[PDB]
This record gives structure tokens, C-alpha cells and sequence, in this order.
RNA sequence: AUUACUUUGAAUAAAAUAAGGUGUUUAAAGCAAAACAUUAUGUUAAUGAAUAUUCAAGCAUGGGACAAUGC
RNA sequence: AAACUGCGGACGGCUCAUUAUAACAGUAAUAGUUUCUUUGGUUACAAGGAUAGCUUUGUGAAUGAUAAAGAUAAUACUUGAGACAAUUCAUUCAAGUGAGUUAGGAUGCCACGACAAUUGUAGACAAGUAACCAAUGAGAAUUUCUGAUCUAUCAAUCAGUUGGUAGUAUCGAGGACUACCAAGAUUAUAACGGAUAACGAGGAAUUGGGGUUCGACAUCGGAGAGGGAGCUUUACAGAUGGCUACCACUUCUAAGGAAGGCAGCAGGCGCGUAAAUUACCCACUUUCGAAUUGAAGAGGUAGUGACGACACAU
């Protein structure tokens, strides 16, 4: 270990991707950028695997160096490049669009979008600092450094971003009254409405929030993203739309 | 090389402490350069993740600050006459942080007759006697073996009486 | 006056000049800088009163105060601005379901603020920046607790 | 071009309507 | 037959073959023990273009 | 007032163990294949077991009987 | 084609000698440090020499050996308009955060100083470059708390040792090192020693419950390349399929001299009760590179295989 690492062993990548045990002795790992190690979807994986577009790394590199994927409105050519959250992936050869959404499974599933709802994006902010000159700027979940924003563009609010002009369209405030998707633990895929929020003044804040089937349950601030306000989302969920059936129920459907 | 790990030390216990790996660049340490006075002579050294420090081997001359009068002049370093540290540094004129030394305080005249239209050879009275005398005294802040530079400030009402009565 | 025993002058990490009557920087004096440490921890009237100085006093410096907070009782006050910190706990061994008596010294750092501070207090310490070679925390709080003939102040 | 303000006079674009609604501040 | 994946990137069209007893590749092909069934994977890469192409 | 105890959680790499589904002809396996739609269409945006662990510490929460330091 | 320039060989692969709070596991901190890659942003109608491949003459038995001369390019090396940023110091006005004279602004000063004097006619669009912010980064590195096998025919151990001040060095805290000061630190709840046929963990074998024994070896972390030591390049190495010196070896030799490190994949000697082919290919997984194409004893396929596991003939 004298420098960075650059492999990456098939049983030590994030599990969420599903890595057949037997399938080879390595994982593709993500190359850095706008999102986490294990936070994010390498664009090989989606294409051989959820869409299976490709049936090997060779055919995936065929795919992307001839200029058909666009992530977000850029086009990315990086075989590597890691996808995360709700960013947007657009096959304008296939004319389909997609969005990468967690779900119930802790895991990342494509919900399919219409060509106007995918030239937009939900962004978290994370942190809001005064840069050099008294110029104020935000950074978003997805990695973006963001001009002179809306004096009110706190830490843990959300923000709607225009992909095709990258301005602003639409913040909402992290209240106590506002739906949230989680992304983090247990609740990884997760969809209530925020009911409390306690603090500790050392370690952690702790939210409560309230399943729309009247479930409660709990979860570090950390994992907390706004999606709406007043139960209203602005993103289509997915076919669970946020609601984990408690095993039995899962159980019983899929013997059926 | 000369090495900053931990690993050769002893416990708090008194046990001595036994070897596992061998030295590594990671606890890697220099050789100190003690910044004499005299021509300026300085080098550039290339630390980790290529950052370049400026080692100062010698200098003579340096910026220093009048906090009363809010100025900032380039000044000619004559002696150094108090060490905190090392009386062995007096002798050798070694420049490090916190060490009083004494300059001409001929620029800082020059700029109080332009600015008043008088001429210092209320303040302190030592102040005034190391006008007259063509030496005051000034504090080194500035680190000269990493940034290879003296920068520091002319010592003031308190700090003065304290390190007069030392010499 | 009093605090100037070394051979260097001593002040402190942020010294600045009070404002005099008429509304100017007045250098003759330098304002006692005093900051109050985070998670409900009030700052002794020593640190606002008192003269003395201290680089690794978390009350009148730059040293911060993390996560990790623990307690304890003095166990030595020989050392100069240093105390050794015992705390007395129960390991469990599994296989006959039985605690046993445990105990480890910590080695913290005592302010001048603590003048009260003797042996076989209780005391509330902190973690914070290493510094010294094994000195890692630093005194939040005390409490005095019964003598025993031998009443080693800090 | 590009750098010649049709980026640069983006920067005062950008600059001057922010301290707007910072003046606000109501 | 069994599944469609119509795919214009690669410029491909694949079927699992399921036998009940140029631009045509069949590949992984095995029967079932006992005779019968066999089973299989093709590959319909349309215009010879592509064949040569998007072809080891 | 703390600690201990206890109940719920948070957070926590997989592989492995247990365990859910799936006729590798059974089985050890694999996490795929199809059951039927006679299947391109559709179940389908298909499965990924809730996969649970888990001790000794650490964090939060409800209770204070049995215990230690209270002061 | 070759060559200059750029990137890479610090990843991957092998082994378990060292190691007894060391390492490792969970946990927490970095308001005590932080690169490389990638990602989001921000800040003259064109100048100067010389160098390889090239040509020519050569030496040596010889190495991945080397000498002279004559030319010739830059996204190699420099100068230079295009107009701030970031560092140190001194003073000062001060809002998020549990908490900061804190991000930030102002004054004066020093050093540093730009957005190739760049590239496609074709696949304005590209592409490239310097600094500075931020992400990547729950990454790397240090550090907090808790947790190890046997031994008292090991009972006292320690003098940079324990702390303080000032400094030095480092990317950075820190006795990490130096000067002065004080006498401190650990121990019967087992310190300091000694042993291990001891790398730690996830885990494995056997078990009614409790337990006992094992874990070199899939994966994570650590350490090493015959033994120490010292360094170069670079963002990352105290690198060894890099270099220097000493010790112990091995090979070539024209006797003058020279390189080499299979605890990489095959294989050979020795050792032992004890362990396989001097095979084929980048088609799978994935890594590197100027990049859809080239490499890869990583990886895959094949050969030996009563270590084991499953079904099944007579």
C-alpha cells in the first residue's frame, strides 16, 4: 500500500450491485467524481447488468466511446464513471430516459422519465461557506459548486436544478413537515414524512419520520433528502413508491 | 535518514519497544539549516506532494511591523542579543522565531519625518534610546527555515520592559 | 507579572488591544481573551478573572474539544499543569458470566482555571488535540470529594 | 471571446443581482 | 422467441434460442440431458457493418 | 446525579453460518432461469431472501426492581 | 517504424521472517495533516537558443556498454504582452457550528504570479495548459476508548524517561529532536522481563447447553523481497522484475573487466513423513497506456491430482 489502490476484488464491492461470487476475480471500480465509492452505480454496470445492452466490459467500451450516453445533459465517455443518485441518464439513441432512485431493497433501480421531466434534477445541499471576496456558494450531494444562491439556500435543504441551463428552479426547505427519501442505513430506499427531530449537542442528529402507511421509524440526519414539501414530491418514485411490506407480505407475493 | 516516527521511543511504562517494520518516508525528518546573518543565501527544498519550502541558509535583511504606527518597512538586521532557547544562538547571530534581535531603525525615522515633520533620534522610553542609539529592538515571527524569510514586529510598552531586563 | 517566569514572554494565542474612552486602539493593554468550550460545559470565573497563561487551557486558547468525554478521579497532582486520571471499570468474561475489576490511567492536561484541584477528586475530562507525548485530554469539570490527610493541590 | 465577458460580464451579470436580494434582508 | 432486446447502440438484435427437438452468430448453445430440448443464445447483427464492427 | 441491568433502535464489507425462492434430470452447487404468458408484448420497471446474525466496547431511547459511587 | 515528450511500472502477483498493546477489530477525532486521477466552478500578422532519432568517423571480448563532429522539431527548456489569485507577518471588523479573533472583510508589507507564443480539416465545435476553491475523501496518514496465549524458578521497571516553556523539523499534532527548568511515569487489577514450533480479523473443526482447539493460505489490515543501512525520480517508495556502499553468494570473461537477486508463473537442487506442467490465449473479470484497436504467467482454458465434497455401475 505505497499508493492509491486501483483494483478493486469482486467481494469487496458495495453489495448493492450484485456481483455474481463466481462471475471473475475482480469488480469494476468507480473511477472519482461527483459521487462515493459505494454510493454510486459504475455506468458498465447499468448497461451489462440492469439493461443488459452489453454482455461484456469489451462491448460496454463500444457502447460509450461512440458518443450515445448522456449523463445528466453532458455526455459522459468514461466506462467508469460513477452514477449516484437521482442524476438523470439520458439514450437518446433508444430514445429512453431514466433516473437512478433507490427503492425498499436498498438498492439502486432506473425509474423510466419522459424526455420533459428528465432535464431536471433534485440536488441536496451540503454545506453553504463564504468563499474569497464575500462570495457565497453551496455544494450539492451530486458534487457541484454553485454560484451567488438564494440567501436562504441553508445546509440540509434541497434544490431543483434546470440541467440544460444549470440555474435554479426550486428549493425546499428541511422542515418538519416535508417528505424525505433516505439513502443511507436500514432505511435505504425509504419514503415518509418528517414528524421530529431531536438533537444532541455532540454526536448526531436523530430524525423521527412517519411511513405514509402510519409506520414510523428513524434515521441519521445524514441519510435525511428532502424530495418535497407537504407530502408532495416532486420526482416520480418507484413501483413501491417508498413503502417496504413487512417480510411476510414479501414473502407471500413472491411465492405467488 | 533522520526519522520522527514514535516506534524508537519507550512506553510510558519504561518498556522498551520492539521492532516490527524498518523506516519509511512517511516519518521522514531534515536536516536543520540554522539561518545565520549575512548574504542572502537561500535554497529550494522539494517537500512531500511537491510543495516547495524556501530554506533560508542566511539573510541580513527583513520586514518588520511598528504596531503603534500601523507600518510595515524593510530593514537591515544587525545583531541578535536575545535567544529564549539556546544562548549558543546569540553568539552565532542564528535567526529563528522569537528571537529579539536588533535593527537600524533608519527607514522608520525617514517615514516619521515625512509623516509627523519630526525626528525620533507617548512611547516608551527604551524605545526611544534604541532610535538614538541607531539599534531597536524587534521580534522574529516568521519561521526563516521554512519560508526563508524574516518577518516580524519592534517590540512595544510590556513586552519591551521584560526583554530589557533580561539583557 | 506574576505568570512571566520563563525565559520567553508569555501571552496569549489571541492577544489584542482594548479600545481606550475615546474610542481607539489602546496598546498599553492587551484584552484577556476568554471562549466558551461546546457541549454544556460553563467556563470557570478564573478563566475570566484570573491572569494567568496557558496555550492548552481549552478555555482561554485554540485548543478544541471533541467527541470523546470521559471521568474519572485524580489520581496524582505532582506533575506541573498535568494530572493523572484513573477510571475504575467492569470486563465481562463470557465463559463464567462474571465481571472482574479493571483500571486505566489517562494523563490529562489540568488549566490554572482548576485551582481547587486536589488529589482524589472527581473529574470530568475531554479529548482534544495530542499535546504531549501521551496527554490527550484535557480537564472539563471538578468535583471535591473527602481528604485524606494529604491535600496535594495541582 | 468566450473569456472577453461573454464569460466575464457573466461574472458582473452574476455578481449584481446577488447583492440584490441580499438588500432585502427584510 | 423467449425475450426481445432490441439494441441500436450496439446495432444488435438478441433472442434465447429454444430449439424444442453472415450476420447469424449463435453462441452458447447446450442441450438438456436426455435428448430433446435445446437451448441457446443468438446474435442478429443486422447490417454486415456492424458484423466486422462490433464483432471479435 | 451518574454507572450497572434491562427493552427498542441507529450505524456497521462481502464471502462464510442459519435461513426464503428457484426441478443444476436429483444432490453438492449457482443466483440464476423461467412456471405461464406457448414466451419478441409482460407476468416485468422480473429475482437478489426482510438475507437475521454479532460478542466485548462506543451512540440514542422507555423502566428503576435488584446493585455501586451519591452528598 | 525508430526517437524526443507525456503517462505507468507505488496497482496487480508471492510469502508470513519480524511483531506481546506492538499489529488488528469495532468505535470516535482531525476546529491537528492531505496529494494523483476524475468531476463542478473561478482568476503579439507569435520571440530565443540546442537535443535525440538522422548522416559521418569509432573503441571495447562483452552488458539494456559507449566517444566526436554535422545538421533538425516541440504541449521538451526559456523570455514575453494579454490584467487577479494563493503564502508569511503585524493590526483590526466580525456570522455557521455543540464549541473557534472561525469560513470572510479592511489596512501595510514582502516573496510567488498566471488561463501553452498549444493541437485537429477533420472527427464554431472540439482538444490542451497554469494556479486557486470544492467534491471524489465514511480514501490515505496520525490519534481516542475497549478488547489478546502461557509464565512470579520474571517483583520492581524507566533517565528523553514523565511533564513545562521557547524553538527546530515535518504535510501535521507530538520529546519527533534541541536548550533551560522540575522529578516525575508504570506496578500485585501482574509493570518490567522470558517463551511461542505467534502476523491480526472475517472465519474453520467438533459440539444438548456451556465450551475446546485451529486460522501460512479466497477477502480486509500489517510487514518483507538473501542480511542491515543510505538515497534518486515522483502526487504517492525509504521502491529492490530502481540505484549506492558493506557481508554472504551466483554467473560471463579474451584475465583487462562486467550484472544478478524466482517470499512472481513453470521448473531444478537440497530438506523432509509431506505437496502438480519448464502448456495455450487475452475470448471471460478487470487494470495500465497517447486509447473503441496494444499489453497483462493478473485472469481464463487445458495437463497431473483416492487432499476433500455430491450423484451413480457390478
Amino acid at each position: 500500500a505505497r499508493g492509491p489502490r486501483h483494483h478493486l476484488k469482486r467481494l469487496n464491492a458495495p453489495h448493492h450491485w450484485m456481483l455474481s461470487k463466481l462471475g471473475g476475480t475482480f469488480a469494476p471500480k468507480p473511477s472519482h467524481g461527483p459521487h462515493g465509492m459505494k454510493e454510486c452505480l459504475p455506468l458498465i454496470l447499468i448497461l451489462r447488468n440492469r439493461l443488459n445492452y452489453a454482455l461484456n466490459g469489451r462491448e460496454v467500451t463500444m457502447i460509450v466511446k461512440n458518443r450515445t450516453i448522456k449523463i445528466d445533459g453532458k455526455i459522459r465517455t468514461d466506462t467508469r464513471y460513477p452514477v449516484g443518485f437521482m442524476d438523470v441518464l439520458s439514450i437518446p439513441r433508444t430514445k429512453e430516459n431514466f433516473r437512478l432512485m433507490y427503492n425498499t431493497k436498498r438498492r439502486f433501480c432506473l425509474v423510466p422519465l419522459t424526455a420533459e421531466q428528465a432535464k431536471f434534477k433534485l440536488c441536496k445541499i451540503e454545506k453553504r461557506v463564504l468563499g474569497t471576496g464575500a462570495i457565497p456558494y453551496i455544494v450539492t450531494h451530486d458534487g457541484r459548486t454553485i454560484r451567488y444562491p438564494h440567501p436562504e439556500l441553508q445546509a440540509n435543504d434541497t434544490i431543483k436544478l434546470n440541467l440544460e441551463t444549470g440555474k435554479i428552479v426550486d428549493f425546499v426547505k428541511f422542515d418538519i413537515g416535508n417528505t424525505a427519501m433516505m439513502i443511507g442505513g436500514n432505511g435505504m430506499g425509504r419514503v415518509g414524512v418528517i414528524v421530529k427531530r431531536e438533537v444532541h449537542p455532540g454526536s448526531f442528529e436523530i430524525v423521527h419520520i412517519k411511513d405514509a402507511k402510519g409506520n414510523t421509524f428513524t434515521t441519521r440526519l445524514n441519510n435525511v433528502f428532502v424530495i418535497g414539501k407537504g407530502t408532495e414530491t416532486l420526482v416520480n418514485l418507484p413501483l413501491d413508491k417508498g413503502i417496504k411490506k413487512p417480510l411476510l407480505q414479501q414473502v407471500n407475493e413472491t411465492i405467488k | 535518514g533522520i526519522t520522527r516516527d514514535s516506534r524508537h521511543k519507550r512506553r510510558a511504562t519504561g518498556g522498551k519497544k520492539n521492532s516490527m517494520q524498518k523506516k519509511k518516508k512517511n516519518t521522514m525528518g531534515r536536516q536543520p539549516a540554522n539561518t545565520r546573518l549575512g548574504a542572502i543565501r537561500v535554497h529550494d527544498v522539494r517537500c512531500r506532494y511537491g510543495i516547495i519550502k524556501r530554506r533560508a541558509l542566511r539573510l541580513e535583511n527583513g520586514n518588520f511591523s511598528w504596531a503603534s504606527q500601523s507600518i510595515t518597512k524593510g530593514t537591515k538586521i544587525l545583531n541578535v542579543v536575545y535567544n529564549a532557547s539556546d544562548n549558543d544562538f546569540v553568539r552565532t547571530n542564528t535567526l529563528v522565531k522569537g528571537a529579539i534581535i536588533e535593527i537600524d531603525p533608519a527607514p522608520f525615522r525617514l517615514w516619521f519625518l515625512k509623516f509627523y515633520g519630526k525626528d525620533i533620534a507617548k512611547f516608551d522610553e527604551a524605545l526611544l534610546e534604541g532610535f538614538q542609539s541607531g539599534r531597536v529592538l524587534a521580534c522574529i515571527s516568521s519561521r526563516p527555515g521554512q519560508t526563508g524569510s524574516v518577518e516580524g514586529y519592534i517590540l512595544e510598552g510590556k513586552e519591551l520592559d521584560f526583554y530589557s531586563k533580561k539583557i | 507579572m506574576a505568570e512571566q517566569t520563563e525565559r520567553a514572554y508569555q501571552k496569549q494565542v489571541f492577544h489584542h488591544h482594548s479600545r481606550n474612552e475615546k474610542g481607539e486602539i489602546d496598546f498599553g493593554n492587551v484584552k484577556r481573551y476568554h471562549k466558551q468550550i461546546g457541549m454544556g460545559f460553563v467556563t470557570p470565573a478564573e478563566a475570566i478573572k484570573g491572569t494567568y497563561i496557558d496555550k492548552k487551557c481549552p478555555f482561554t486558547s485554540d485548543v478544541s474539544i471533541r467527541g470523546r468525554t470521559l471521568s474519572g478521579i485524580v489520581k496524582s497532582c505532582h506533575m506541573k499543569r498535568t494530572i493523572i486520571v484513573r477510571r475504575d471499570y467492569f470486563h465481562y468474561v463470557s465463559k463464567y458470566q462474571r465481571y472482574e475489576k479493571r483500571h486505566k490511567n489517562i494523563a490529562v492536561h489540568c488549566s490554572p482555571a482548576f485551582r481547587q484541584l486536589k488529589e482524589g477528586d472527581h473529574v470530568v475530562i475531554g479529548q482534544c488535540r495530542p499535546l504531549s507525548k501521551t496527554v490527550r485530554f484535557n480537564v472539563l469539570k471538578f468535583t471535591s470529594r473527602g481528604t485524606g490527610d494529604k491535600k496535594q493541590f495541582a | 471571446k468566450l473569456h472577453k465577458i461573454a464569460m466575464l460580464k457573466e461574472a458582473k451579470r452574476y455578481a449584481a443581482i446577488l447583492n440584490r436580494y441580499k438588500v432585502l434582508k427584510a | 422467441t423467449r425475450n426481445l432486446i432490441v439494441n441500436p447502440l450496439l446495432c444488435r438484435k438478441q433472442v434465447v434460442v429454444d430449439i424444442y427437438h453472415q450476420t447469424i452468430v449463435l453462441n452458447g448453445f447446450v442441450t438438456k440431458y436426455g435428448g430433446g430440448k435445446t437451448s441457446g443464445f443468438a446474435l442478429i447483427y443486422d447490417t454486415l457493418s456492424a458484423l466486422k464492427k462490433f464483432v471479435p
